[PDB]
């Protein structure tokens, strides 16, 4: 009866049923093959280690994302972030609840036909659907209205909705994301004296950007404070006992998200793409995507994140318009909120890809249906 | 680096590239393929009045203008170039000039070093110039396709006025 | 005495003396700032690159057009490349010499008013002229009766013209061009696994839609075909050693030209605004305007799209009609070639606006005049 | 009216006056301080001990290196290093001549601010900079196109440089060098029945390894030959007396460069992480830094690792594009020949620190000149 919602993302799966508020199942998408020979003998040493298991035991693993920038690199792990997110943390089978699952817009078939196929061949779902992670994240503001700016930790992408007609010639779409922010912030702290090369320790500049970093209001005057006194200088707790202390990093990896010339890119900072493709949008629905400027995804919780861009907007958009920045307190999961908000809607049960409808239609059913 | 230029060549340089509405009888006399030297104290870039090509008498007393060209250049020593080509492609007629480096292995290396560090004092003045052409042996240089592969690759059908 | 003519396009300035076939310089129109610090020292680093020197500088540089649709955004790179095309490309001074420049109808009248003050007053030129791309065009193809269709880089734009009377109350403009066509083949191109998005990559994907794209006869049987079996792919060499499969894409992007709701816009396909252009013209001069279709611009060289267009028309215009679809080999130069025809001719050279002539006149000469 | 170029590098301290091929100074940089009490009275005992003096006295005294794998661990015996290569090694006072020093990438701010300090306030040189050690070693190329693979003694890093400019976010570093692999040989030596624990006998093994160690084409079949007979085995003249007979341990110890998991990194070898820099460079200039792979340093100086380097970069690069490896025979000391031919030009002349402009800035002049 109840559906399953699957946001496969980039750096978090977050996974539940449909119709509660709250996602069950967090944990990071990465699989941990053992890096030693591993002397002593027994104790249940497996082959690989999924999730919280693995960040316990990241020791002595070698971390990897099997998703890149929302494309899935590696099929096989995939699947078994799959198996286990259904078996060994949810304790349901495929079999009896239909599965929804998310993905970024300017997706190749490839990987949606892949996930159809796994989706339906291993696990014999009833049901499943393919929705976008930018839609259901505006499902969960309760608004039709709006353009959402979705950034997660392999790909930003900005889509502007109309009162329910989607533009889909204005899908704006940039590979600058967090896992980006994490590896800038890797290579600006070796000029402190801290080295972090391998995977495993990457995962503790994650946590230091999580919950150190924040977005500055202008980036000169930070500077000029940065620059003047240790009035900003904050020390962090590490895990193996030392401490570090961090200076103007707290805001400047933080302003590749507005500046990407930092980690090389050439793409307009994620201030100026929402304003390209609203000018690229229609000149009267406009007046109200600059009002609605939906966030969404963990990349979107730095602290000051929401007055940069409206200062940035109102400073591209004319002065006569009103610029809007909604920035919800449960913006991490807001698609996960969506989709689950979607699953329990009537109207949506009918567009269901079912077996019987897959089985004439091959893997190809998912690009005419979704 | 070192080595500069003089005003000679830069001006020799400005009236080759930028040419204007001329008399039909001194328009004869204007300078098609010109090479540059070094003085006796090695310090200015000259250009040598001995070996010369005009454009007047490109298609007259020189048959082809590259292939009386490859000879002028000596094979002991290092020498620079400024080569006004005349190439068909299929696209299109174009008229661009080449640079031509020319550094064989048989001259000394005091002759070398001060035209290969001194490169970036000439070239960056020489404005506007797209085509490079560097060349160190002497057969690679002496081949006629070399130039047309340089120039526009394989589109070039046609090299100063005659096919390939 | 001779008189040069340049075709200061939105994708190539084509400029060249007069009389004489083929243009002799041709080249991109984009300007390249330095992206990189360049620790090197020497060599000649140059503050910016035009054209060719560009184009195989293109890795480090940021490529952009100084002309939009036909419009000029920036102006001293556009008369940086003018400086370039008549010093560097061509080694002539603008003093001796007349110049002709060329325009698309519909266009702001500030661009034609810089266009001559920049010849005046920087280069000051003895006279000039500003004709219309479409009409140069048409003096190519030795005619004086038929409507051109005439598509290039960033605007497409239909004129019909009689023997010798145009009509301009029949003047269509259509955005969609090239450029448009271009941003649509990186848009779908991203769903076979092949992201470009920076400046300098969008180059290869122009080159592989100028050697790799055609118009199919019709839409659907093309479709059914590429649907089924790969008879249709092909792969194609990249400059970084690998190898692509395009499939549907061949045919689907330059499909845009008759069905411009894939990049979103709501106009008619270049196959209906030219019927409708013509049944806006005198019912006199429509018996004459069917069977005379000049075509022009790089646009208009698809292998097939001259049929297509063929097909289209006589499926619009009525059965009796005849409908003929001029498509010459050197179409793609054919405004330069209407130019360098038209500057050779003795009646012409009376028109041409002169310095005298500006002085009193200010930079509003060229609307009464041209 | 000369310049001096002072490599100071993590093994060996090259220093030489500008303009002229070879560095005059070459010597470990390690100093030794007397382990035993020196029951003899008199004869000139000193505190410590610099360079070629510590080599001939390494029996009695405790060698330890000051650089790390590029940051200068302790500080009074960098400075005293320095302080002896200027004048009890070249006889020349700092004031007169300004001195131009070299650093790997991705370095730590604080060791390039402590060296401006040092060079400033101690020796008050007229003039200085600090250059990058792959930037140099690539002037010494004569071109300007190619990516650098300099690895030292304890930090191997690349760098992409295209036709002057440089792409500094694609500048990987590795912590794998020299001192690793004499550690790893030293590790491995112990199989055979030879120990060497202390610091002063590791410069045998440094040794052994400088002039018997050797890089395969491939690791499984030169393992097959090791396996099967001595045809592989060859002796070694120990200073005390004794030969040592080593086997595989001969390419066993270099391998270390292509597979960072005996010495246990995590990181991807030399072969590995230059592909993956080149991919996350720009996509037209793939095909410039493919045929251009500049080596330096002395871990470059094993018989076959060009052609190793080339077998794996063809193995990795797709099968159109020609790998080119740049084996120069002076590669040892390329850094200082760069550094020399740098020191010379003209236009680098204008950019040297100098002390009156070092004043009002303070030691942070260094990171917004260089
Ligand atoms: N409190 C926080 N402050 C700043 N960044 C955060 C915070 N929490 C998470 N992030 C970043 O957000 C990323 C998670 O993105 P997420 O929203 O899970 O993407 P997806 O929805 O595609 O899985 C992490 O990589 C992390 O770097
Ligand atoms: N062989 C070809 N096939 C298809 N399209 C082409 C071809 N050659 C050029 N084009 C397209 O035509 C455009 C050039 O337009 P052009 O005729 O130069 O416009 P303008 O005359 O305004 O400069 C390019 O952007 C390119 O995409
Ligand atoms: N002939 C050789 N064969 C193999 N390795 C060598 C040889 N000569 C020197 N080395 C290694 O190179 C290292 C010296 O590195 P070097 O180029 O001096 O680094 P830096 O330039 O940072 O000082 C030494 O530690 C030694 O192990
Ligand atoms: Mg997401
Ligand atoms: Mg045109
Ligand atoms: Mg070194």
């Amino acid at each position: 009866t109840t559906a399953l919602v699957c946001d496969n993302g980039s750096g978090l799966v977050k996974a539940g049923f449909a119709g509660d508020d709250a996602p069950r199942a967090v944990f990071p998408s990465i699989v941990g093959r053992p890096r030693h020979q591993g002397v002593m003998v027994g104790m249940g040493q497996k082959d690989s280690y999924v999730g919280d298991e693995a960040q316990s035991k990241r020791g002595i693993l070698t971390l990897k994302y099997p998703i890149e920038h929302g494309i899935i690199t590696n099929w096989d792990d995939m699947e078994k972030i799959w198996h286990h997110t259904f078996y060994n943390e949810l304790r349901v089978a495929p079999e009896e609840h239909p599965t929804l699952l998310t993905e970024a817009p300017l997706n190749p078939k490839a990987n949606r036909e892949k996930m159809t196929q796994i989706m339906f061949e291993t696990f014999n779902v009833p049901a499943m659907y393919v929705a976008i992670q930018a839609v259901l994240s505006l499902y969960a503001s309760g608004r039709t209205t709006g353009i959402v700016l979705d950034s997660g930790d392999g790909v930003t992408h900005n889509v502007p909705i109309y009162e329910g007609y989607a533009l889909p010639h204005a899908i704006m779409r940039l590979d600058l994301a967090g896992r980006d922010l994490t590896d800038y912030l890797m290579k600006i702290l070796t000029e402190r004296g801290y080295s972090f090369v391998t995977t495993a320790e990457r995962e503790i500049v994650r946590d230091i950007k999580e919950k150190l970093c924040y977005v500055a209001l202008d980036f000169e005057n930070e500077m000029a404070t940065a620059a003047s006194s240790s009035s900003l200088e904050k020390s962090y707790e590490l895990p193996d006992g030392q401490v570090i202390t961090i200076g103007n990093e707290r805001f400047r990896c933080p302003e590749t998200l507005f500046q990407p010339s930092f980690i090389g890119m050439e793409s307009a900072g994620i201030h100026e793409t929402t304003y390209n493709s609203i000018m690229k949008c229609d000149i009267d629905i406009r007046k109200d995507l600059y009002a609605n400027n939906v966030m969404s995804g963990g990349t979107t919780m730095y602290p000051g994140i929401a007055d940069r861009m409206q200062k940035e907007i109102t400073a591209l958009a004319p002065s006569t318009m009103k610029i809007k920045i909604i920035a919800p307190p449960e913006r991490k999961y807001s698609v996960w909120i969506g989709g689950s908000i979607l699953a329990s809607l009537s109207t949506f049960q009918q567009m269901w890809i079912t077996k019987q409808e897959y089985d004439e239609a091959g893997p190809s059913i998912v690009h005419r249906k979704c | 680096d070192g080595v500069a230029v003089s005003d000679g060549v830069i001006k020799v340089f400005n009236d080759m590239k930028v040419r204007k509405s001329s008399t039909p009888e001194e328009v004869k006399k204007r300078k098609k393929a010109v090479l540059f030297c070094l003085s006796e104290d090695k310090k200015n870039i000259i250009l040598e009045e001995g070996k010369e090509i005009l454009v007047g008498d490109v298609g007259q007393t020189v048959d082809d203008p590259y292939a009386t060209f490859v000879k002028m250049l000596p094979d002991k020593d290092c020498r620079y170039a400024l080569y006004d080509a005349t190439y068909e492609t299929k696209e299109s007629k174009k008229e661009d000039l080449v640079f031509i480096f020319w550094a064989p292995e048989s001259a000394p290396l005091k002759s070398k070093m001060i035209y290969a560090s001194s490169k970036d004092a000439i070239k960056k003045k020489l404005t506007g110039i797209k085509h490079e052409l560097q060349a160190n042996c002497y057969e690679e240089v002496k081949d006629r396709c070399t130039l047309a592969e340089k120039l526009g690759g394989s589109a070039v059908i046609s090299l100063e006025g005659k096919p390939l």
